[PDB]
């Protein structure tokens, strides 16, 4: 049963590796900082955003420089101070970010060390005991290191808001340069909240001059926005917050000429069909409190025929370059969650993606070359009004920790993350019971049909879907426990020694053949106190075989079945764990089961049974306790033949013939393994079988 | 025959999940667009007054 | 620059059934088990349908989008669930017959 | 004018093809056998790398 | 070919169904008979 499943879970690791790459990929993610972090800036404008001193002897800011501008004094408060920095810019489209070099209080400035960047980045800070700051272009994050006085205590000064992150980064930064779960159905309930949402959007833009005559245009794009709101919902004078983010803009760039005459613009930004828009709540109401576990969150929302309106250009010479019109169809599509930081407040919030579709009207640009566009545009969306309102239902099912008492309703939520949980070793203990009470025929009963992974994994009633991916995570890390490096080690050996003509067939160890099944069981290993020869040679050809084996094929029922069913008790009776818990628990059970158990194979009428606790068996049959073990003999001949799971051991099955009888045919249907004939023994007259499934069943202890 | 059909198209609501998990993060990490004029030059008379 | 991409509006499935009954009235027989005694591929099953444009990819996962929340895919979960309690421990120890 | 690259990769196999073939020249005899009862899943076949 | 050396009516039949492992590699490990050369050959036809 339980053998394809744990096949299946082994196989289905091609996903991990493209379900973690995308989390890579996916979760890149005046203030004076303190010592060992990192600072990076992305300035608005063109001039003095941040600077950087030890304000006592030694002082390294640094300056942009304008393209289109020879070497002329600037008059810039460097320090507080106009100091004369008289720099030329001859270059197009990478810029120049030039360090000054200031030596005391009122001291002068020379030049040495500029940063050259396209795409507005630079990152400065000190590391190593000195001050370790990106230089050259974009290609390459090269650094440069500047020696100060008093190092641990340069005061960094923006005049904006930048990134807090730490110095550990350095390839994170390299490559800049270039959800709490806890789900179960047994203390957990839910709630309804369907409640009829409206919010209202708001767009703001990010519009950059060129240092110049005003011909050249820089960059007109979209920026996050955020106003707020008061409704009127059900007679409660609500008030809410919102945020509005765009993601896949397209870019045009509308370059007419190289003379400071010519109307360029360096790039536009355009919406067409394939952007979205993402929108938060800082809502007043339970629900938003209780938006810390969601079990289901769906929302139908209105769609709103948004437009844009007249936009700006100002030239000197000749009469507005007038932007018209601007179109896009709103429809909800996927509703997710997220926080939002303000005043240092962040908190919970929740978001709205939407599709988007344009429409008929064109947006024209007047004295260009250009007509019939297609997408809002970038320049001014709001058309001086102040809410785009979308109306509509919004359900949430979510579900918080309400105690057992029926009478007590939960109706908060305490903070962030709740960061106590709780250990695998403490769970080991609970999992250590509910192995007393589990069943005597039902489990059996369980151990038949294939408990494919979706009837594994369906019954859970988790709060996200990241469940299954994890679990075989789970398998991707029995590497550092022992089944996946030993299903390797098994593949590995039989292959290299189907390979090996020259020494890898000689120079190991004696079976009975040149196999691979005997020869590499018995390699090195530490000789048991008091054990024979031959119980070594038998305990090792067990051990590959039992755990090989039960993933790849036998007959009737196997131990990992029974392993497979009641880890489904345990989960389906845990009454504590959580969705990031089983990663643990089903590999040390999918491993630290099956400590000592036997298996048989037979040959025509003559059978021998052996398992790793140091013990074999050889005997058929028809009376027990017979001509005793033929090593090399059983060891080719269960080497060439699937292996038959032994539920019924040596003794077992000598004490239900010799007490209670048995016949040829259910003798026969025992020791082939099949389990109806074991059940219905089980299921009649509590045999010693039933004492032998039960300390089975313990024997599946952690 | 549907068995294994039939088996497989349940047993991979891991992999549809998965897959609705990936294209979400994917769509929100989606990067920029932009579109080049073309051979094409444009230009006209600048200096109207 | 298009003003709307024309959604190709749907057939409605009382319609569909009518004639996917029409159609099953002209199938064959002695192939027709032929091809009932091959276990065939996920991967045919889907293959040569329609356009190769991201969307044989597309339906693909749409279907084992739809195929988790049918009755037979929560009928196997709840006889799956029923099993593993019966197993779990005396629970459902006797209600009635 | 830059924008003409066809052909990758061949110069690489075509040379190795031959080496597998004479390193497969001296392959085992009863190892195949005993492994070929093994289901050498993805799991496997792409872990001895 | 092979029925020179015996093996008759029960290693017979498993190979004619050609795919009984066990038959297979027993006749394979000890009488060293004509069917190493014919997996040898059949190695080196799928060899190119």
């Amino acid at each position: 049963m339980a053998s394809l499943i744990y096949r299946q879970l082994l196989t289905n690791s091609y996903t991990v590796d493209l379900s973690d790459e995308i989390q890579e990929i996916g979760s890149t993610k005046t203030f004076n900082p303190p010592v060992d972090y990192w600072m990076l800036l992305a300035p608005t404008t063109p001039g003095v955003i941040v600077e950087g001193t030890n304000n006592t002897d030694r002082w390294l800011a640094t300056i942009l420089i304008e393209p289109n501008v020879q070497s002329e004094n600037r008059t810039y408060t460097i320090f507080g101070i106009q100091e004369q920095l008289t720099v030329s810019n001859t270059s197009q489209d990478q810029w120049k970010f030039i360090d000054v070099v200031k030596t005391t209080a009122n001291g002068s400035i020379g030049q040495y060390g500029s940063l050259l960047s396209s795409p507005k980045l630079y990152a400065v800070m000190k590391h190593n005991e000195k001050l370790y700051t990106y230089e050259g272009q974009t290609p390459n994050a090269r650094t440069g290191h500047y020696s100060t006085t008093n190092y641990d205590s340069v005061n960094m000064t923006a005049f904006c808001d930048f990134y807090i992150i730490p110095r550990s980064e350095e390839s994170k930064c390299t490559e800049y340069i270039n959800d709490i779960v806890i789900s179960k159905t047994s203390l957990w309930k839910e709630m309804q909240y369907n409640r009829d949402i409206t919010i209202r959007f708001k767009f703001a833009n990010t519009i950059i001059k060129s240092g110049g005559l005003g011909y050249k245009w820089s960059e007109i794009s979209f920026k996050p926005a955020n106003y707020q709101y008061t409704y009127t919902r059900d007679g409660e004078e609500v008030t809410a917050h919102t945020t509005c983010s765009v993601n896949g803009v397209n870019d045009f760039s509308f370059n007419g000429g190289s003379l400071p005459t010519d109307f360029v613009v360096s790039k536009f930004e355009v919406i067409k069909e394939n952007s979205y828009v993402y929108i938060d709540y800082w809502d007043d109401s339970q629900a938003f409190r209780n938006v810390v576990y969601v079990r289901s969150l769906a929302a139908n929302l209105n769609s709103v025929m948004c437009t844009g309106g007249s936009y700006n250009f100002s030239l000197p010479v000749g009469q507005w370059p007038v932007l018209t019109g601007g179109a896009v169809s709103l429809h909800s599509a996927g509703v997710t969650l997220s926080t939002q930081f303000t005043d240092f407040v962040s908190l919970n919030s929740l978001r709205f993606r939407f599709r988007l579709a344009v429409e008929e009207p064109h947006f024209k640009l007047t004295r260009t070359r250009l007509d019939r566009l297609y997408g809002l545009p970038a320049a001014d969306p709001n058309n001086g009004k102040e809410y785009y309102e979308i109306a509509g239902r919004f359900s949430l099912i979510s579900l918080v920790p309400s105690n057992d008492d029926y009478q007590t309703p939960i109706a908060n939520s305490v903070t962030v993350r709740q960061d106590l949980e709780r250990q695998l070793g403490e769970l080991r203990e609970e999992f250590n019971a509910l192995s007393q009470e589990i069943a005597m025929s039902q489990l059996i009963d369980l151990a038949l049909l294939p408990l494919d992974m979706f009837s594994m994994f369906s019954g859970i009633k988790s709060t996200i879907d990241a469940a299954k991916s994890m679990a075989t995570n789970v398998m991707k890390k029995f590497k550092k426990s022992g089944l996946a490096n030993s299903v390797s080690t098994l593949t590995d050996s039989l292959s290299d020694a189907a390979s090996s003509i020259s020494r890898g067939s000689s120079i190991r160890s004696i079976g009975s053949s040149a196999s691979a099944w005997t020869d590499v069981s018995t390699q090195i290993t530490d000789i048991s106190s008091s054990v024979s020869s031959v119980s070594t040679q038998t305990s090792t050809i067990s051990r590959r075989l039992r755990l090989k084996e039960m993933a790849t094929q036998t007959e009737g029922m196997n131990f990992d079945d029974i392993s497979a069913a009641v880890l489904k008790t345990k989960i389906d009776k845990s009454t504590q764990i959580s969705p990031n818990t089983i990663p643990d628990i089903v590999t040390e059970a999918s491993e630290k089961f099956i400590p000592n158990r036997a298996y048989r194979v037979i040959n025509n009428d003559d059978v021998f049974e052996a398992g790793i606790d140091g013990k074999f068996f050889a005997y058929k049959v028809d009376t027990f306790e017979e001509i005793p073990f033929d090593v090399q003999k059983f060891a080719d001949l269960v080497t060439d033949s699937p292996v038959i799971s032994a539920i019924i051991d040596f003794k077992t099955l000598k004490n239900l013939n010799d007490n209670y009888g048995i016949t040829k045919q259910q003798a026969f249907n025992l020791l082939r393994s099949d389990p109806r004939v074991l059940r219905e023994f089980i299921n009649q007259d509590n045999p010693i079988i039933r004492n032998r499934i039960e300390q089975l069943i313990m024997q599946c202890r952690l | 025959m549907a068995s294994l059909i039939y088996r497989q198209l349940l047993t991979n609501s891991y992999t549809v999940d998965l897959s609705d998990e990936i294209q979400e993060i994917g769509s929100t990490k989606s990067q920029n667009v932009t579109i080049n004029p073309g051979p094409f030059a444009q230009t006209g008379y600048a200096p109207v007054n």
